[PDB]
Formats: C-alpha cells, structure tokens, sequence
C-alpha cells in the first residue's frame, strides 16, 4: 500500500525516464504489453482489475518528437494514453518562455493528471522528479510544477534528480543563465537534490566499462540503476529496510543543505568482472573512491556531513560493520567535527538485475551511496563565475526580458547563490 | 505540427527554391507527380511540415512563387519536379523591375503586393500551428530585393511572434553581374536589419571557389551552385522533421546564436564535400568532419573568418554517432584556437545530433557561425556605395519613382552604424 | 596468511618477471590460463590471490613507458593469467634518459601505479614486504624505479623492500650513457631500499658458459637463473621446512649498519643433465661451490676483502647435522676470513621442497641445492670503477645537455659523487681492523 | 602511436621516397591497390606507424610530396605503387627554382610553402602521439636545398620537442653535377646545423664505388642507389615497428650518439652486401656481419673514418642472435682498434637486436657512426666555396633577389667555426 509517483519533464528527464522503465518492468517480469505471464509491483504499478498493469508516471514535454517516439515505440501499450502530456511549441532553451509565457497555460492539465494518480494511491510516500537543469522546459516547467505541488500537497517528500552542466563540456551556450534562475526555485521547494552531471558519467564509462564511445543511451542505464537501488527497500524484503522518509531525517542537518552526490559500485564489464572476487569489503572501498563519484567533484577538498549507503545482494551484517570501521581508520577521509557517526546502512536481499543488450556484468553484490559533503560548494562557485562573465555585459538578456520576466530577477537569483555558498563555508569550520 | 511556409522571389530565389524542393522530395521519397514512393515509415511521419495533403492521395508543397515576369517561371515549370507546384500560387505581374529598387518597391510593388500577401495569408491560416517563414532571394536584383524586403515588413507586422529566415546572396565585387548592385544592396540591408529574425549571407564567388577547389569538377554551373545552398537549407531544419538525440528546432538556434538584437548575420558551411576521384581515400568519422567544418575555404562567404573572432557558432550533425565524441571535439577545438574565440562568453559552441543522414551518405553536418569578420562584407560594399553616390551617378533613375536623397543618406548611416557596433565587440576585453 | 607484492619496472625487469612467474606457476601447478587442473592448500597464497571460484591472479604489476614489451604479454600464452588493468603501459619511452623518467614522463604514471599498488595491498593481510625488479642502466628503469621507491617509502613506512638491481658490467656494456644514470639511481636507492642484490650481467655469462656448457648464452638463459634464485629465497615462506626463515629475518642478520645493505648472491649446483648424475652432489661439496669465488653471481672477488656476514639457504633432503660439519670446515679453511667483530657469521635455513625443474629448460633435476647471500667488504670495488668512469665522462661535461634541459639542475651530479665517496669511506672504515 | 611522418622534397627526394615506400609496402605486405595480403599477424600490429586507415579497408601512406615542378611527381604517380599516395598531398609550383637557393628559399618558397605547412600540420597532429619527422633531400639542388630547409625551420619552430631527421645527399666534386653546388651546399649546411636534430650524409661517389666493387654488377642505376638508400632508411626504424631483445628508437639513438648539441652529422652503412655469384660462398654470422660493417670502404661516404676518431658508434642488428656474441664482438673490435676510438668515452658502441630481419635475408645490420673524419668534406666544400666567392663568380644571380654578401660571409664564418669545433675533439686527450 506504499506508492511513489514519478514526474518526467523535458527531453532530458524523458530519455532518462525511459531507461528507468525497462529496468522496473524487467525486475517484476511485466512484459512490454503490460500483462504478466506477490504485491511487489504496487510501488510502481497498479492492477487494472483483470490483467495488465499501468505505471504510476506522467511524461511532460512541449516538443512532440520525443513523446511521439515513446507513443510509437515498443512500449506503446504500457502507459496510459492521457498521461503523456505533449505540447506544440518548444521552450527552445529559454527559461522565461517555460515559466512565464508557456507554463501559465500548461500546469492546469498537468495538475489534473497528478490529481487523478494521487487519489488512486492510498499510502503515497512521495514524488520523484526528473529534469535536466540547463534547459528551457527542464527548469522552466520544473520550477513551476514544484512550486504548485508545494502548496497542493504540502508535507509530501519530493526527490529531485537533476543533471547540472559539466565544468567545461556542454551542448548549450545560454545554460549558465537558466541554471542559476532554477536554483532559487528548487532550493526552497525540494527536499532532496542529487548531483548527476554528464562529464563524470563519461569518465566512468571510458575507464570502468571499457567503452570508447559512450552515448546518451549508455548513461541513462547507469542512472536507472541508482533509482532501483534507492527504492529497492520499499518493494523487497531485507535485513535492514530504509524508507523514503528515512533520508531527510538522516541526511539533512539543516533545511538549506540538501544537495548530495551519489556513487555506485561495482561497475565492471564482463570481460574483467570475475577476474577478481568482488568481495563486500572492496566494493565499499570503490564507493568512496573520488573517481567513482557520479558528479564532477573532489570529496578530498572538504569534510563529510553524512553518508547513506544501500547494500543489495547476499551481504551479511558482519562485513559492513567491519568495513565501516576500516573507513573511519583512513586518514584521507575526514568527517565534520560535530558528527561522530555519519553512516546509515541498509541491507536488501534482491540482487541487482541485468538488462539484455546492456553493459554492466551481473554480480551478487552492489552498493549505492548518497553522500552529503561540503566539497559540493565548488560546483556552485564555478557556475557562478560563468554567470558573472556573461551578465557583465548583459548578453542574451533581451531574449529573457521580452518574455515577461523582470530585469532584476537575475540580481535576486545571484544573491541566493552567494547566500548559499556562505552557508557551506560557515558549516565546515570546526568549533 | 510547427510547420513553415516557403516564399521565394526574384530570378535567383526561384532557381534556389526550385533546386531546394527537388532535394526535399528525394529525402521524403515523393515522386515528381506528388505520389509517395518511399520505403521507411520515418519519411512520412513529419511530412505535414513542408507538404500539404490533397484529395486523391497526392502531396503539394506549400510554396509561393512570386516574381515580376513570366520568363523564369516558364523555366521552373518545365524543369523536373515542377509539376508539384500549385498553379494558384504563381503570383506575378507583367512589367518587370529592371534592376531598380525604386520600381520594385514603390510603384510596381504596391499594386502586386495585395495578391501575394493574400495567398500567403491563406496558407499560414490553413496550417495547424505555424513555426515561421523562410525566404530565398538576391540583394542585387530589383524584384528580389524590392518586393522581397517589402513583403518582410508586411508579414512581420501581422505575425510578430513567428520567426523569419532570409537566405540572401549578397553581391561580391570580384564577380559582379550588375553595375548598380551597390545601390539596391545597401538599401535592402537597412530594411532587413530591422525586421528579419535571422539573415544568412551567401556569395557566388565563394561557391565558385568551393567547386574549383574542393569538388574539383570541370564545368560547374548554376545547377551545382544551387545544390550546395539547397543542401544547407535542408540541414538546418532536419531535426524538426526527424528524431534525434538532441533535437533543436529553429527557435532554439536563434536564442543561442544571437547575443545582441542587431547582430543576426550568419555564414553557412557544409561537410563533407569530396571530389569524385578522391572519395575512397578519406575516412568518414566525427573528427574528419569537424576539421573540414572549421576550415576557411569550406565557408560559403568571401569574408575570411580568421580575420575576426567568432562570437558564437553552431553545428548540426546528421547520422548515427556518439555524443561523447561530438561534445569533446567542440571543447577540444575551442581550447587549441582560443585566440579566434571571444573571451567574455565561455563554451560558445552549440551541437545537435539527428539520427537520419542525407541520402547517399552516412554522416553530414551543417555549420552556422556568427563571426565578427562579416564586417568585411558591409565595409567593402559601403566603399562602392559612397563612390557612386558622391557623383550622383545612376541616381536619376531612383529619384524618378518617389525616392529622395534623404533616404539614401539615411540608409548609408545605418549601415555604417551597423559596422561600428559590430566591430565594437571584436576588441572587447573581459 | 602471509603475502608479498612484486613490482616489475623496465624492460629487463619485465623480462625477468615473465620467467619468474612462469617458474612460480609451474611450481604451484597452475595452468597458464590460471585454472587449477583436474579438480594441501594456501601454498600459493604468498604469491597468488584466489578469485573465489577456480582461477588465480598473481600479486604483481607490470610497468613500462613503451608498449613493445607489454603488449607481448597481453598477446602471448599467459594472456588469461594477469589482470588486464595491472599491466601498465605508457606511450613514449624515456630513451636512456634518467631526467625524462624522473621529472618529465615518470610523474604521469606514478599516481596510477600507486593506485594499483593500493588496490593490490588492501587485499592482503600479512605482507612481509615488497619485491622490486629493475635494470639500473636504462632511463625508465632508473627513473620510475627511484620515484616508486621514494613514494612507497613515505606512503608505507617500515615495510621491507627488496631490490634485485642489475648494475652494468665492468667492461662489457650495451649503452654509452649508462654510467651517468647509475650514479643518480644509486644515490636515490641508498637511503630508500632495505636490501639490495647485485646481479650484473657479465658474471652470469661466465657461470653459464663454464657450468651449463653454453657457448652462446642469451637473455632467456640468464632470467631462469634469477628466477630460481628468487624461488629459493622465498620458498621458506610458503613451504614447510625444518628451520624456517622469514623475510624479516634478513634485516636482523645480514646488515650490521643501516647504510650497508648491498650484498651479493651465489647459487649451486648449476649443472646440465649430461654430467649431473656423475657425482652424488652431497651437501658437503655443494656448499664449497657456493663459496667458490668464480661462482659468485656478481663480478666482485670476495678474496679482496673481509666477510661481514653470510645468510645461506638450503632446500631438498638436507640434514641439519650435515650442514654444521660443512660450516666448520669452511671456518677452518684459511683462504676465507671474516671480520674480527663477527665471531659467528652464518645464518642457515633448511626447506623440504626440492628445486622444481622447468621442462624445455637447461638445468637438470637434482635432489639438493643451496642459495647463498653474502655481505662482504669486497663490494667496494664495483663503485670505485664506476666512479672512475663517471669522473672521466664528467671531466669535460659530455652528454650533460641531454639532462639539463629536461628539468635537472647542473649541480645534481656533484651531490651523487659525494654520496659515493662517503659510501666508499664508510666501507673502508668498517673494514679496517680494531 | 609514436608514429613518424614522411616529407620528401626535390627531384632527388621524390626519387628516394618513391623507392622507400615501395620497400616499406613490400616489407609490410601491402598490395599496390592498398589491400593487405600478408602472411602473419606481426605485420599489422604496428602498421599504424607509417600508414593511415581509410574506408573500405585500405591503407594510405602518410607522406607529403612537395616540389616546384610537376614533372617528377607526374612521373612517380604513374609508376608502380604510385596509387597509394593521397592525391591531395601532391603540392607543386608552376615555375621551379632553377638550381637557385635564393629562389627556392625566398621568392617561391615564401609563396608556396603555406599550403605544405597546412598539410604537414593536418597529417602530423591528426596522429595519436607524434614521434617525429623524417626528410629526404639533396643539398646540391636549389629547390630542395632551400624550400626543404625553410620547411625544417618552420616545422622546428612549431614543434620544438619533436625528433627531426634528415637524409641529406652531399655533392662531391669528384663526380660533380652542378657548377653552383658550393653556394647552396654551404647555405643549406648553415641553415641545417642550427635546426636539424639528426642529419645523415650520402654520397653518390660512394654509392657508385659500392655498386661497382661489392655487388660486382656492370651497370648500376639510380634505381639501385635508391634501393640501397631505402634499405638503410628502413634499417634505422625497423626496431620501432618490430619487437626485439633490446628495443631502441630514434630518440634513444640520438641521445646515445650526440655528445654535443652541434655535432649531429652522421654517416651510415649497411651489411651484408654480396654479389650474386658469391652470395652463398659466405656464411651469415655475427663476426662476418660486424667486420663487413666496420669495413671502411663499405661506408656510404667518401670520408674515410681511418683518418679520424670515432666519437661513438651504433649498430642495429636484425634477426635472432645471441647477445653475448654481439657484446663480445663489439668489445673485441673496440679493443683491437684502440687507436681509432677516442679514449675518454669508454665502451662507446651502442647495440640493438630486432627479431624480424629484412625480407629475403636471415641476418642484417644497420650501422650509424659519428667519426671525426667528416670534417674533410666540410674543409673541401669550404675551400671550393671560398675559391669561387673570392672572384664573385655567379654572385649576381643570388644577390638579385634579396641576399647580400654579408650572409655569405656569415655562412663562411659559421662553416669554419663548425670545422674548428669539430676537429677540436679529434686531438683531445684525457
Ligand atoms: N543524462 C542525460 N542528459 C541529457 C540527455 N539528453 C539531453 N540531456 C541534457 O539536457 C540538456 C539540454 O536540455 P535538452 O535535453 O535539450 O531538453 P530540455 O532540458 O527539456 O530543454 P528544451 O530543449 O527546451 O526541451 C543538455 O545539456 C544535456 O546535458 C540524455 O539523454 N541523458
Ligand atoms: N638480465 C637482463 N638484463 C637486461 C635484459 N635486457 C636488458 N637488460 C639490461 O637493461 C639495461 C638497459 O635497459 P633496458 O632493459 O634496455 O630498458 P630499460 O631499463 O627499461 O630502459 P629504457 O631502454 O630507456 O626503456 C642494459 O644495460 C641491460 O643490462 C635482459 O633480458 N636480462
Ligand atoms: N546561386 C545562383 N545565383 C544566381 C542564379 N542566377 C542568377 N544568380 C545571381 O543573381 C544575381 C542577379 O539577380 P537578379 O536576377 O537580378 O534578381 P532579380 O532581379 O530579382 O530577378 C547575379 O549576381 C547572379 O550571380 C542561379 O541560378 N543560382
Ligand atoms: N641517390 C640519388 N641521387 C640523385 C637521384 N637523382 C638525382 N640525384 C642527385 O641530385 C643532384 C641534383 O639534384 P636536383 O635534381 O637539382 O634536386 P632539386 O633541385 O631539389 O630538384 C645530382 O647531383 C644527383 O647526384 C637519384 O635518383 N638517386
Ligand atoms: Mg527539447
Ligand atoms: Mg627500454
């Protein structure tokens, strides 16, 4: 009787959203048609009364090609026909269009579809939202939807899986603008944010997976695996179960600080997978390796606020405890002074699944960690510097002002980043 | 959805458009009689963008052919794929402009503009959701420059929220085919800078160099020059008709490429172009594309892009390829050649990927770059304008149909002010 | 529950490592693909690591800046043994330039190499020490070896390190600049290695020609001898013996002073099958061939100096009482003389596993063998001649411009000469009588 | 992956390259159509050093053919293995130099060389990790001796840390082909000593002597001379392409052979070389190979090494052999010829072993030696040059297009300084 609703807005969210659904359907044995050939599917799916199951998800976009691609793909018979919301005119990399010009006539239908799904559920745990942050409808609609849901539902937990721009590799030129404006919205309206920039995921594919030409198809499979590990405790019995509500109560020291970065292990191709044993003692070491961070950040430049790692497979409670004590012995990993213990550990029985046509090798153990560290202050600084250069000469500004946005909205957005950074510096200093 | 109507004017524009419609039809598998004969279903998914459905199962392009004399439209109808055009869309007069901007914009332009504006209004009304307009014409001719820029203002006044393209062939002096080119070219740019949302400049001189140097073919003609331009036109909106990894419709291109409202003059290039005898010696991958992409001679303009600094540049890749290879290359180029790239904006290159390559090739790319070196175009033309206007040569014809010397001075000042603010950002330091 | 990690750097180090790993695999009975045949355990735990089901992985890492030798290993019959990401290869060789391998290129590989070393060491619980192999006369061998030792010292501390270096021969030589990079490498290793062994190439040629009756020895033949020496040295850790000797029972019995840890090697019997069975090869006679001066594996004559200490190992069916009589006979003999402040100078180890014979090799099968590692004052001569060569070269500053322009200052050569002179003075004052 | 590109200049350079590429293709099993038909796997594992991959599974050499007159390259394009080269890489002038260093370095080199720099850049930095450049040319011809050395200068300026190698043909007066040889030879030597990392000297007189005496064939040809030169060139870089007991590349050879920065003029020789009638009367063994190697007549220069002292020597052995035998032979030679080896460089021979011999041979050796005897060539060339320059003969042709007598005086001064510095170490004692 526990349910979670997933929101996929923009092209970045939808394509990542698709990859999540081959994995969820494969775990529970649901065919693409939706008919099974006990009540563990209730977290994501819902019985129709006789036969098929429908996902508890809604796809939002304004540009039809990606949605029409789904509606004609192999999963045409899975999703409900009227929960794939498709528009006519794309936001076109403009935050003002998706928040002031387009989004005013879009949310009303969107909240109707959310309402219909929510009333069907009975034990709604929370919402999951996916959106690339450096885009028009990604941040323009995401900011509007999160604000609306904050007053419609109130205390429900909203988890955000965003994709921030890489330090030097990007596909857009105006993305430093619409990224900053989005921060002021999701800083005060999202309970949990995850750092999932693209450049770091490229490096993992090249080094660990032995892939020399990674593609967006490859990346979304990795992100889908993290989602499964995060919510594995809701639908699979285990020795130590952790609910969705048992993230904020253990990872958020203060309401302002809710930006964490994730890591996954092991990620090894089948060519050299079982050329080594993959013990439980070593997988927890690979999780803490700074190169395996899914975000382009260095944890060695700051302290650790709190750590939460989820184990799935055939691990046993003896070995995590032995491994964790080893980590505290390490000198290169240093925690903040006022937090003596900072690990929250969960253990599950269901091993990770393998998708046909994939890249990851099947293993009997895996670990996924969500770590809160002060080192994440670097990504805000580097994006802040990029915004300062362009806004110095008011480049690209006339595009935003013409779409109903005020001139001074940038100024109040810039101050929030400066306010946010000083919070991280203040927390890190020992007493 | 998000369809666009095509309107072409003048002799140069009609020849450009006729070849363009031949290129599009082959991509969608449309027979010269308007009957679909394709093989893949993807060719028919987004056909409503360019074509209109008629009873009996045939497709008709939503193109409007406007000109002043029936001479050229006799030629376009007898050519291949000429049967597609609707006879109701042929709007034209009987007198002719005679390479006179005054005649093509004030006297004969006024009386024929009602008919052409009426058929345009009908087509824009019929479609579900309009995306914008694209226009092909020449800035040296009377009909193309005269009614061409006049129809810009009338359409913009009625559809202020839509986008507008102009594929303009500016007159180069090295290969000049008209003695009064500087006059009607200067007056057109003045009106074009105020209304057109995107302007793309083409040279006959540059296209001649490409044929002689890259393709290395013996006897080129306007049939081949039109082909190079027509390939670029279809590559810009390819992601609007086909699925892709990073689809980016035209509105997205305008936002990324235009920093300031008055700087919207781009230069186009296409790749890969190879000679027939040397097409089996090269390797066709992502790297070899971006080398030909950024080379100076591959551009379709006489202006040297290395004499100035790129404000912003864009690329559109067609085919199946890896995004990591594309993204690293654009960063990699921008780091080795940091001198040619303006400093006060970081990562000034945008990239897109479309999954359907052009027929006959496995990979292709179209390069659109807004460079500060385009100032050489307006400077050199303005020198010719001030030379002939000082002696008032050829001016009695223009003053014969209502214009006065005050307008000529106003146009020259606006262009000279355009270069001043366009070169101003070249030396700007962060 | 005892482990050891072996490091191979340089072409010569990789070549000798290939032979020694072939020898270890043959001795422990593992197929070249890593799979145990057919179907008494933990005998391989010293060198290998179980994958949990079937195959094994060696505890080694291969280093080089040029892929010519490395790619051979990834393609040969042993392609299934080594883990694919512990055969680390560069792109540009140091080209016999110490400066290139210590200041320009070597600083881009050392981080990855140390990451691999951590990934190997965190999986072991009883590491006795490190084994490092390198040829000193090459650029990357001297450069990366010195950088590796410098980083491992600070990163680990008191863990023992054993370096089986190969100094250039007195007159036989391959390169022309190799006197230069020997001095800097020796200065680097002196205060960073715990035990060093001298294995110059010329002596091994003489041993082969005299004993195995080979008139054209090749690098393949030499590597087998070094592999057998390593096997004899390390068999006491992984095989049951009557009088066991661990790795840590070397730095308590062989080096009287911290600065004096350079020592020679000798192996016996080395004999071919055509004359192996014409004598009984008793323990009484094999120990004489060990101390025979021409049988020393280094081109140094112990007759020119005193003996400091001698740690020597037996394996086979040797009886402890038989060893004592031979030691007494050697002490009675007058031609061999020890320092006065060392009344007892023998450390003897006895093991039960006989020396395994490699098929297609050169040595025959013998029930007994002895490996001798001695420390003596006679080693002073090898540095003096190399000092003279370096001085002759550096008198008018030849080949120096190939080192200055790669980051090394002019004065670096002067400091190493002072270190060598001080080292020679230290041996002289240690060897003087009271 | 540590690959080396090829640039050939002048008629002599083109003739050298047209045979070198044939030799390399024969060695690596590449058909004249560019399709691999080899016999083992070792022939393809390091093929990337000299070749590039193109679509269709064919290989193309990474060579750049530059010259001033199209006759030579038209001749070499129609010959066997002439279809391998990419037709783009052909760059040619229209007028030629006419055996004039001034014309080849100032008046046509400046105009043409931009394109060849563009193609050299493209080929060089399209590689994974460049190893260096190698150039073939002659110092007796104007266009080669001038444009090639200007190319050396610009390439060295753009790539300061790469390896530069040149196979130079020095004109001899005994068999003279041009009356203006001393001028351009002196100028080329002056411009080359400052830039080139490695230089080797080849003499047609010595080639004729070898062909007449050792091979004992009645009528040698430029084909035969180019064949010997090609074998010598392949011998140096075989070790970079094939595995061996002791691997050693160009940088290692340069470091071990160059004592002082300005002493980089070597002489080479090859062994074995036996006539057809006496080919099997001999026995391929290391002592015979090394004695024929160190034979003074076998060297490819008229400079007799017995008139001076070897600073260093290098020997690259190809095949399977015993390193103990190789070292013993080297030590024996160095002890038996103590007079000809300078004493303050003990053990002054470098040795190498490569397991893959040349096709058709079981054992072969490439020798590179730096001996103090080459100063005789410099002395004789300087004497002829100063004899001609005393009376200002042929001076107006060189001075008519930019140069003055001051540069000739500077060239004489630098040439004499090189001679004095290089003979200084001949009599030096330890
Ligand atoms: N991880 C991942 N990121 C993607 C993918 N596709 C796009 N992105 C990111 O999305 C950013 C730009 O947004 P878009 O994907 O173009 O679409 P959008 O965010 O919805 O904004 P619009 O273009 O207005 O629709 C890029 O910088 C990419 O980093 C994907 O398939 N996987
Ligand atoms: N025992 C033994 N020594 C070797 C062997 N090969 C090379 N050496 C020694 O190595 C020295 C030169 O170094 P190399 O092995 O050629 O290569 P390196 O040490 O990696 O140095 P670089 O050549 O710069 O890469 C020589 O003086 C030899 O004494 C071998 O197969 N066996
Ligand atoms: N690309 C291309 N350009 C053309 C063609 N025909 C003419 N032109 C160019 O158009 C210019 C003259 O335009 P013009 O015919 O006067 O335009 P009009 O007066 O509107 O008909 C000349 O400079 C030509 O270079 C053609 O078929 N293709
Ligand atoms: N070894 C060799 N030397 C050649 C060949 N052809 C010409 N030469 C030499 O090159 C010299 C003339 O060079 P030249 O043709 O003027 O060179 P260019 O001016 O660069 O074209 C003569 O002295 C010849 O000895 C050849 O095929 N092989
Ligand atoms: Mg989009
Ligand atoms: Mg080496």
């Amino acid at each position: 009787m526990r349910e979670v609703i997933s929101i996929h807005v923009g092209q970045g969210g939808i394509q990542v959203g698709n990859a999540c659904w081959e994995l969820f359907c494969l775990e529970h044995g649901i065919q693409p048609d939706g008919q099974m050939p006990d009540d563990a599917f209730n977290t994501f799916f819902s019985e129709t009364g006789a036969g098929k199951h429908v996902p508890r998800a809604v796809f939002l976009d304004l540009e039809p090609t990606v949605i029409d691609e789904v509606r004609t793909g192999t999963y045409r018979q899975l999703f409900h026909p009227e929960q794939l919301i498709s528009g006519k005119e794309d936001a076109a990399n403009n935050f003002a269009r998706g928040h002031y010009t387009i989004g005013k006539e879009i949310v009303d239908l969107c909240l109707d579809r959310i309402r219909k799904l929510a009333d069907n559920c009975t034990g709604l745990q929370g919402f999951l939202v996916f959106n690339s942050v450096g885009g028009g409808t990604g941040s323009g609609l995401g900011s509007l939807l999160l604000e609306r849901l904050s007053v419609d539902y109130g205390k429900k937990s909203k988890l955000g899986f965003t994709i921030y721009p890489s330090p030097q590799v990007s596909t857009a030129v105006v993305e430093p603008y619409n990224s900053i404006l989005s921060t002021h919205s999701l800083l005060e309206h999202t309970d949990v944010a995850v750092m999932l920039d693209n450049e770091a995921i490229y490096d993992i594919c090249r080094r660990n997976l032995d892939i020399e030409r990674p593609t967006y198809t490859n990346l979304n499979r990795l992100i889908a695996q993290v989602i499964s590990s995060l919510t594995a405790s809701l639908r699979f019995d285990g020795a130590l179960n952790v609910d969705i509500t048992e993230f904020q109560t253990n990872l958020v020291p203060y309401p302002r600080i809710h930006f964490m970065l994730s890591s996954y292990a092991p990620i090894i191709s089948a060519e050299k997978a079982y050329h080594e044993q993959l013990s439980v003692a070593e997988i927890t070491n690979s999780a803490f390796e700074p190169a395996n961070m899914m975000a382009k950040c260095d944890p060695r430049h700051g302290k650790y606020m709190a750590c939460s790692m989820m184990y799935r497979g055939d691990v046993v409670p003896k070995d995590v405890n032995a491994s964790i004590a080893t980590i505290k012995t390490k000198r290169t990993i240093q925690f903040v002074d006022w937090c003596p213990t900072g690990f929250k550990v969960g253990i599950n029985y269901q091993p990770p699944t393998v998708v046909p046509g994939g890249d990851l090798a099947k293993v009997m153990r895996a670990v996924c960690m969500i770590s809160n560290s002060t080192a994440i202050a670097e990504v805000f600084s580097r994006l802040d510097h990029k915004f300062d250069l362009m806004y110095a000469k008011r480049a690209f500004v006339h595009w935003y002002v013409g779409e109903g946005m005020e001139e001074g909205e940038f100024s109040e957005a810039r101050e929030d980043l400066a306010a946010l950074e000083k919070d991280y510096e203040e927390v890190g200093i020992e007493t | 959805m998000r369809e666009i109507v095509h309107i072409q004017g003048g002799q140069c524009g009609n020849q450009i458009g006729a070849k363009f419609w031949e290129v599009i039809s082959d991509e969608h598998g449309i027979d010269p009689t308007g009957t679909y004969h394709g093989d893949s279903d993807l060719q028919l998914e987004r056909i409503n963008v360019y074509y209109n459905e008629a009873t009996g199962g045939r497709y008709v392009p939503r193109a409007i052919l406007m000109d002043l004399e029936p001479g050229t439209m006799d030629s376009v109808r007898a050519g291949p794929f000429g049967q597609l055009f609707r006879p109701d869309n042929f709007v034209f007069g009987q007198t002719g402009a005679g390479n006179n901007w005054a005649k093509g914009h004030y006297t004969e332009g006024a009386e024929l503009i009602d008919s052409v504006l009426d058929v345009v209004r009908k087509e824009a009304e019929g479609c579900d959701c309009l995306q914008g307009f694209q226009i092909t014409h020449s800035l040296g001719g009377g009909t193309g420059s005269g009614m061409g820029t006049l129809l810009i203002s009338k359409v913009r006044e009625e559809y202020p929220d839509r986008i507008m393209e102009t594929f303009s062939v500016v007159p180069s002096p090295k290969v000049s085919d008209t003695v009064v080119e500087p006059y009607n070219a200067t007056l057109s740019v003045h009106q074009l800078v105020e209304n057109a949302d995107e302007c793309m400049v083409i040279d006959n001189e540059a296209l001649y160099d490409i044929c002689f140097r890259t393709l290395k073919l013996t006897t080129p003609t306007y049939g081949d020059l039109n082909h190079l331009v027509s390939a670029a036109m279809s590559g810009v909106t390819c992601c609007l008709r086909f699925p892709g990894q990073l689809n980016s419709d035209l509105r997205k291109l305008a936002v990324n490429l235009i920093p300031f409202p008055r700087l919207h003059f781009f230069m186009i290039g296409f790749a890969p172009l190879t000679s027939r005898g040397s097409q089996q010696y090269r390797a066709l991958t992502v790297p070899e594309l971006t080398q030909q992409m950024f080379d100076a001679k591959n551009m379709m303009c006489a202006a040297d892009p290395r004499h100035g600094r790129y404000l912003t540049a864009s690329a559109l890749f067609r085919g199946r390829m890896s995004t990591k290879e594309v993204d690293e290359q654009m960063l990699n180029v921008q780091n080795k050649n940091s001198s040619y790239f303006v400093e006060w904006i970081p990562n000034n290159i945008k990239s897109s990927i479309c999954d359907i390559p052009p027929k006959g090739l496995k990979m292709a790319v179209t390069f659109v770059g807004n460079s500060t070196a385009i100032q050489e175009m307006f400077k050199r033309v303005a020198e010719q304008f001030t030379a002939m206007f000082r002696r008032k040569a050829f001016l009695h014809w223009y003053t014969g149909e209502g214009m006065d010397e005050m307008e000529f001075t106003e146009a020259e000042s606006n262009m000279n002010d355009l270069v001043s603010e366009y070169q101003q950002y070249q030396d700007a330091t962060a």
